[PDB]
């Protein structure tokens, strides 16, 4: 079967992991305690798909999930909450502090004692599982737990389950609104576990995603929650290739052959074309070719970097609903004429194609309206360096005083090993700017 | 306030001989004042290459070419700072390595008197000077210390009594010290080498996954120097008072090398703490000498964390004001201990970094 | 979970815990018979964090109390909810400090110190997961500064990894009571420096010139400052007991908030506050509280942040709000006053939201600055110290407790230091050679 296993670490994974399996609930007819009715009234199907859920013989469907965080108080709302009878009791909670916005922390002096029972969890899960085709790690850079337990447990993933895809969801700190002042230590500490164990990375950026809420869906004041439904539905996009029939599908061996030149520029953007409130829904055509166009706008990026300053060398679209391969093809090929547009002159071919029949789902009290059609685009492109230069800047300006550097190092952590980060993260801009160059 | 120029020196041992009975691999370079280092994991990446004062390659024992023997690191550290003490001005020199690297070498040396540590050529220097120059208006006095520094608690390593807690205060005309030391009289390298032993018998150590009796514990050994001139005049006095120190720092320490929770995770802890206090404090100072060396601008009085750890706080009458420091560092010729290796010569970065290249 | 273990000395302390156990009491919905009469389920998700159960389904504060005058006991105890403390808490002695920091620290309290150490002894081994302390107490310089000192070096030997907090009152220059302030001030100020992780300073002409211009009190009384300090030390910590959208934990507030060991005096704050007579006239917003709370007259320390520079700030905001707007208020905050924010970090506001907002507010906020400009308090208390200690105006009450002479020096040198330490980073420039 065709089989994946989702990872919640720290609050902002647990968050959009409620999102998400919303999101996932919704689609599959599966109610909140487990049962689904579309089964006892026809008899047939197989909407108990086992991309993201497995069935028991009294007709229960337990997610295939694994929730972690140091903090007992975000998922005691989920054991409180609505979903409690959804997920199997093994929430895997550390009955101690947390990580406290400290890399060390979360990573060997109190990651530890919760790992191993982390790990067994997800061995039990994956002896279940007879296609297993890869890992969907949902976490956040700047925090302590996250970036921390992240680098640990995919360490520990790499060396058991070295052979098995292992996708990222995670949040990058924005350029100038942020909840830390530790946030660039974390955040450049995590560039060796993003970089060796990961094997594509997907990157999203508050900021833009308040700019889209604002803009877009006129919503004037969000929460956290409109981010995560519009991250469940970005995931929910890439993950529908593996449920329902389509005219092309996209497996995720198939994301990772055609998305990525070389091994170490795994670091796609991530977009969602039809992002439109129920009152805009109408007075627009919304069809292909335009969201097609939409997708490739630069306000509407997830991450606040400009796609202009640099050049296209991958990109991978994925259609839902009402859209035939014809309208695919000509909207590429207005693309293609476009100069703004810009591609490395060693990729002709350009663009991965994939459409599924199976529309969007709406979900209810949310803020997107009903679309038969979307589209969401994946694209590797150079202007992500500059996402990066500026939080590569921010590191100097602490750590040329060693500020905060003794919370650190008071948990065994080595102060040169802070350097060591940068230098690897150094060598990955420069990498960037090395692709980029036009042949000769 | 006049400042305290700071000398870092690296080098070099030879392969053991458990090591050089596996086939193991040199990893270091030396060229000049540059020092690089090559990754066994990745050897085609490139090595990482750093500048340090001094480059000492003591690699291969009957070396004719370049070889740094120990009577060379005297000549460069040892003389320069025992004459700089005689002046009447403070000395200290630290000592900073991983266990089964040198430091016992370069501080000591080998006990077959062939080829001497830093210490006992010191004091032989020190007491054939004193021999040499006393006449009858001279007189020259000599005292030592040995103390240890343990979770920012002091503790006395001559005095046999149950090892409490010593207090620290502050003199308000002689900076800190410690209340109830030990301080003996000593008439040779002999009584020095004694008391040293005597001291290092009871020092705390413990047993790690890195060694079975890995340091847990700063050290310093001061020696107070008295002078006292007899001249020809109706008020005879104490002319000068310097102090010499030598500071056995403890290697840093990582979470995952130690996985035992409780005692040694704290040790650990607190050995990083005062390392890298002692880093912030000796890097500032280098960069102070170097500033009004060459401007001769005071800029008001900057600053300097001297109450960030109990060893930069006691230490704080030798670093700086008026006096010199220096900092050897021990490194392993093996690609097994390369990580290890590889942190040492990060802590070498600091104290005023030379960039060239 | 994580668990508190709370502490009081002096009368000023005493007090405010008994004001803080009020105000505690009726956020948790407790009887002041100890039974329970809240209205959600929310209030006994988190119970542990301060109180333990008893078999009679009762619940009883994790408080122990300590003074060397008994009088200061019997008040709390004849008061509102005097029942509710446990009477094994309720440690003090039989002959008061006189003011005197040599007989709270050497003399008496030396005495009852192993008394109060087993208690706490008691109430922290029966916590499953100790997360840190929490003293109140006063620099006025009677118990509260000498025991308070004391027990805080004492606790701290015995767990070194654990959080210490400290709510200190300090002295004032247009406000005084006691004329032996600045040399009992100075000699805690050292200990408080040494042993603590955070301390929040607190003055009382600042708490007076609150009730005055903004509650317009037109007689307020001690109670009055109680509550308002009471207000800040449930919003410091509220994120431990409520969920929210965005927690922080009194680790995460040391971490981000004190770039170097020894800065970390703190100067808290609380909105809103709107006396009652213009509180029809206000618009409740994100806004209105970023306004309130970075306004200058409404600091609790008495020094004027505009005549330093911010090294940290931390907002804790109580109530249902998006956090778009609460990034930008910060963030605008940040640009519009950028030459009153430390240079060499990026960013230094931390945030944290809580969805229960206080029992009668739709939303509130708490504030917490870490400035150059609290450098004034202790300036102003070391030349106080100068001006006695010259001609040795008093010294002889001390001394006669066998306290030498020299640690007086020494007090103060470390005091000055820490001045030094707080004007490095506040000029606005450096180039010059
Ligand atoms: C607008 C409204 O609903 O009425 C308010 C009110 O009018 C004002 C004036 C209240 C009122 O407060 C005062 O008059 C006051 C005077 C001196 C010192 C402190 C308070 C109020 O008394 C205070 C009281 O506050 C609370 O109930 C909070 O929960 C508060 N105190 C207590 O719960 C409490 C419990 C037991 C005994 C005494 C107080 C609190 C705040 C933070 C954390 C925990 C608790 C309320 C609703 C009001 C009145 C009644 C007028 C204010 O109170 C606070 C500090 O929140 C002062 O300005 C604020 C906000 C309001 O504008
Ligand atoms: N988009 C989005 N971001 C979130 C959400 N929750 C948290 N974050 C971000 O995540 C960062 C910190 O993440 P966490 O590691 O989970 O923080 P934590 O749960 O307190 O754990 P520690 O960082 O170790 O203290 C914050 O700076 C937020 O910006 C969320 O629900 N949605
Ligand atoms: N805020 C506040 N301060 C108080 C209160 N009672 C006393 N103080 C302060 O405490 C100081 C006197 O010290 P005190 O507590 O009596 O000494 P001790 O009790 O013997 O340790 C004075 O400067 C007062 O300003 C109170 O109820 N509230
Ligand atoms: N010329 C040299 N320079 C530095 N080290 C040397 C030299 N010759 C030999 N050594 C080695 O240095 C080692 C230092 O001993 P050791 O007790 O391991 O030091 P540490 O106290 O760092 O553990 C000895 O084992 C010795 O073999
Ligand atoms: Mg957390």
């Amino acid at each position: 079967m065709r089989e994946c296993i989702s990872i919640h670490v720290g609050q902002a994974g647990v968050q959009i992991g409620n999102a998400c399996w919303e999101l996932y609930c919704l689609e599959h007819g599966i109610q909140p305690d487990g049962q689904m009715p579309s089964d006892k009234t026809i008899g047939g199907g197989d909407d108990s798909f086992n991309t993201f859920f497995s069935e028991t013989g009294a007709g229960k469907h337990v997610p295939r999930a694994v929730f972690v965080d140091l903090e007992p108080t975000v998922i005691d709302e989920v054991r409180t909450g609505t979903y409690r009878q959804l997920f199997h009791p093994e929430q895997l909670i550390t009955g101690k502090e947390d990580a406290a916005n400290n890399y060390a922390r979360g990573h060997y002096t109190i990651g530890k004692e919760i790992i191993d029972l982390v790990l067994d969890r997800i061995r039990k899960l994956a002896d279940q599982c007879t296609g297993l085709q890869g890992f969907l790690v949902f976490h956040s850079f700047g925090g302590g737990t996250g970036s921390g337990f992240t680098s640990l447990l995919m360490e520990r993933l790499s060396v058991d389950y070295g052979k098995k895809s292992k996708l990222e969801f995670s949040i990058y700190p924005a350029p100038q609104v942020s909840t830390a002042v530790v946030e660039p230590y974390n955040s450049i500490l995590t560039t060796h576990t993003t970089l060796e164990h990961s094997d594509c990375a997907f990157m999203v950026d508050n900021e833009a995603i308040y700019d889209i809420c604002r803009r877009n869906l006129d919503i004037e004041r969000p929460t956290y929650t409109n981010l995560n439904r519009l991250i469940s539905q970005i995931v929910s996009s890439i993950t529908a290739s593996l449920r329902f029939d389509g005219a092309l599908n996209v497996d995720l061996t198939e994301f990772q052959t055609n998305l990525v030149p070389y091994p170490r520029i795994h670091f796609p953007l991530a977009t969602y074309a039809p992002v439109i409130s129920a009152e805009k829904a109408y007075h627009e055509q919304l069809s292909v070719a335009e969201i097609t166009n939409a997708c490739f706008e630069p306000a509407n990026q997830m991450v606040k970097c400009d796609p202009r300053h640099g050049k296209y060398m991958a990109c991978c679209l994925l259609y839902r609903g009402d859209v035939v391969p014809k309208d695919v093809n000509a909207a590429i090929a207005t693309i293609k004429t476009k100069r703004s547009i810009q591609f490395v002159d060693w990729c002709p071919t350009g663009f991965k194609v994939g459409i599924n029949y199976q529309p969007p789902t709406v979900v209810p009290g949310g803020d997107l309206a009903k679309v038969q059609r979307a589209v969401c685009m994946l694209s590797n492109t150079t202007a992500i360096a500059e996402a990066w230069a500026r939080l590569d800047h921010k590191f100097d300006l602490m750590y040329a005083k060693r500020a905060f550097v003794h919370w650190y190092v008071g948990e065994g952590m080595e102060e040169g090993e802070f350097s060591e980060a940068r230098e690897d993260m150094a060598a990955l801009e420069k990498d960037y700017e090395e692709v980029g160059v036009d042949s000769v | 306030m006049a400042g305290a120029s700071v000398k870092v020196a690296v080098r070099v041992r030879p392969f053991n001989s458990r090591e050089m009975s596996r086939d193991s691999k040199c990893i270091i370079q030396m060229s000049g004042s540059t020092t690089t280092i090559v990754n066994p994991k990745q050897p085609k990446e490139t090595p990482k290459s750093f500048s340090f004062d001094y480059s000492y390659w003591s690699h291969t024992s009957p070396e004719d070419i370049n070889y740094a023997s120990q009577k060379q690191v005297y000549r460069d550290i040892g003389e320069e700072m025992l004459q700089h003490a005689f002046e009447g001005y403070n000395v200290c020199i630290f000592a900073y390595g991983q266990t089964g690297a040198g430091k016992s070498y370069t501080m000591m040396g080998k006990q077959e008197k062939d080829q001497q540590g830093i210490i006992p050529q010191l004091c032989e220097d020190l007491f054939s000077r004193i021999n040499d120059t006393t006449n009858d208006n001279m007189s020259y006095s000599v005292e030592v210390s040995y103390m240890e520094i343990y979770c920012e608690r002091v503790r006395d390593l001559l005095n046999p009594k149950n090892k409490g807690n010593l207090r620290v205060r502050e003199h308000p005309l002689l900076g800190p010290y410690v209340e109830d030391l030990s301080k003996l009289a000593v008439t040779s390298y002999n009584d020095i080498q004694d008391l040293m032993d005597s001291g290092n018998k009871a020092r705390t150590v413990a047993a790690t996954n890195m060694n079975e009796t890995s340091s847990r514990s700063h050290a310093v050994f001061n020696i107070i120097f008295t002078q006292k001139r007899h001249d020809a005049e109706t008020n005879i006095t104490t002319e000068k008072v310097s102090k010499i120190s030598l500071v056995d720092l403890a290697g840093s320490e990582r979470a995952d090398s130690t996985g035992a929770k409780g005692t040694r995770l704290k040790e650990g802890a607190n050995i990083n703490k005062s390392l890298t206090t002692l880093g912030k404090v000796i890097s500032a100072l280098a960069e102070m000498d170097s500033g009004p060396n060459k401007n001769k601008k005071k800029k008001k009085t900057d600053f300097i964390p001297y109450r960030d750890s109990v060893l930069t706080w006691l230490l704080r009458e030798n670093l700086g004001g008026n006096s010199r420091t220096a900092m050897v560092a021990a490194l392993s010729p093996a690609d097994i201990n390369y990580d290890e290796t590889l942190s040492t010569l990060r802590y070498a970065d600091r104290a005023k970094q030379i960039r060239c290249n | 979970m994580r668990e508190i273990v709370h502490i009081q000395a002096g009368q000023c302390g005493n007090q405010i815990g008994a004001k803080f156990w009020e105000v505690i009491s009726d956020e948790h919905g407790i009887d002041p018979t100890g039974s329970y009469h809240g209205d959600s389920d929310l209030q006994l998700e988190r119970i542990n964090v301060y109180y333990n159960e008893a078999t009679g389904n009762k619940y009883v504060p994790r408080a122990i109390l300590v003074d060397l005058e008994p009088g200061t006991m019997d008040s709390v105890r004849s008061g509102p909810f005097g029942q509710i403390f446990r009477p094994d808490n309720f440690v003090f002695g039989q002959s008061g400090a006189g003011n005197n920091w040599a007989k709270g620290h050497y003399t008496e309290g030396a005495e009852l110190v192993d008394s109060v150490l087993d208690v706490v002894r008691k109430e922290s081994e029966s916590c499953d997961c100790l997360q840190g302390f929490q003293l109140t107490h006063s620099l006025g310089g009677g118990t509260g500064s000498g025991m308070g000192t004391l027990l805080i070096s004492k606790i701290r030997e015995e767990y070194p990894d654990r959080i210490m907090n400290t709510f200190s009152v300090m002295p004032s220059p247009k406000v005084s009571d006691t004329v032996v302030e600045p040399y009992n001030a100075t000699l805690s100020v050292h200990q408080l420096v040494e042993n603590t992780d955070e301390t929040y300073c607190i003055d009382n002409e600042a708490l007076y010139d609150i009730c005055f211009r903004t509650l317009k009190l037109t007689t307020p009384t001690y109670g009055d400052l109680n509550h308002l300090v009471s207000a800040t030390m449930s919003g410091v910590t509220t994120c431990l007991r409520f969920p929210g959208q965005l927690n922080a934990d009194l680790r995460k507030l040391a971490v981000n908030m004190v770039p170097f060991p020894r800065l970390h005096f703190f100067m808290p704050g609380f909105a809103p506050l709107t006396s009652r007579g213009s509180q029809q006239y206000r618009a409740l917003t994100v806004p209105e509280l970023t306004q309130q709370m970075f306004d200058s007259k409404n600091m609790m320390a008495a020094c004027d942040p505009r005549h330093g520079r911010y090294l940290t700030v931390a907002a804790i905001f109580r109530g249902r709000m998006s956090m778009k707007e609460v990034d930008e208020q910060m963030l605008n905050v940040q640009n519009k006053n950028s030459s009153y924010f430390v240079e060499w970090i990026p960013n230094n506001v931390k945030t944290a939201v809580c969805d229960i907002p206080p029992r009668g507010l739709k939303m509130s906020a708490t504030f917490i600055g870490n400035s150059t400009a609290i450098q004034e308090l202790f300036k102003r208390i070391s030349e106080q110290f100068t001006a006695m200690f010259r001609r040795k105006a008093f010294l002889h009450w001390y001394t006669g407790e066998g306290m030498d002479e020299m640690e007086f020096t020494e007090a103060e040198s470390n005091m000055n230091d820490l001045v030094s330490e707080y004007q490095q980073y506040q000029d606005a420039t450096a180039d010059e050679q």
